[PDB]
């Protein structure tokens, strides 16, 4: 799975 | 038929390292639904942000924003562990619906982003010219975030395992471990990706200790 960004 | 309604400029999410990932592709017939699973960045991260995109070009920044979210409370886990179903749902109205989902909490957060929102039919065309002139240094700056994502994930691994091992290294070995670690973070930092894979090989060099 891709990774996503953190807030 | 000769006619229908589409989506007309590819449709995703931004993922780490500033790049666009496509959920549903320009020109798909709509109404329309995908859905991807995605997952954590690093090590322990409890919340997410889901940045929505409009166009074509693979640095984030150039697309066209629709809107954002953010998901929290996942479970602080190892980096890929998590699964975030990531789904966008475009109804009959061209009304576009996006939920993000984590598997193991069931955390859920959504939005919906109106059927006029996004570029006009001139912003459309100058998009697709845009990103067929910058193909060759799209598909660069895609290759430089595998690379920098690689890099970043091998830092934070051999840190956790330096100190997994503690006592059990030698001191000749932790520092050459620990220079080469500043090497590949300065790296990192630039845009030439063979120069980072030559500071992850150098790191590997000196790493075979804690192999």
């Amino acid at each position: 799975p891709r990774p996503l960004p953190f807030p | 038929v000769l006619l229908l309604d589409v989506t007309p400029l590819s449709l995703g999410i931004e993922t780490m390292g500033g790049v666009m990932t496509t959920l549903i592709a320009k020109n798909t017939t709509i109404p329309t639904k995908h859905s991807q699973v995605f997952s954590t960045a690093e090590d322990n991260q409890s919340a997410v942000t889901i940045h929505v995109l409009q166009g074509e070009r693979k640095r984030a920044a150039d697309n066209k924003s629709l809107g954002q979210f953010n998901l929290d409370g996942i479970n602080p886990a190892p980096r890929g562990m998590p699964q975030i179903e990531v789904t966008f749902d475009i109804d009959a109205d061209g009304i576009l619906h996006v939920s993000a989902k984590d598997k193991n909490s069931g955390k859920e957060q959504k939005i919906t982003i109106k059927a006029s929102s996004g570029l006009n039919e001139d912003e459309i065309q100058k998009m697709v010219r845009d990103a067929e002139a910058n193909a060759e240094a799209d598909r660069k700056f895609e290759e430089l975030v595998q690379t920098r994502n690689q890099g970043d994930h091998l830092l934070h691994s051999t840190r956790k395992q330096v100190e997994e091992a503690g006592d059990k290294l030698p001191a000749d070995d932790k520092t050459a471990i620990e220079s080469a670690l500043t090497a590949l973070e300065t790296a990192l930092k630039g845009e030439d990706k063979a120069a980072i894979e030559a500071k992850m090989q150098e790191l590997a060099q000196v790493s075979q200790k804690l192999m």
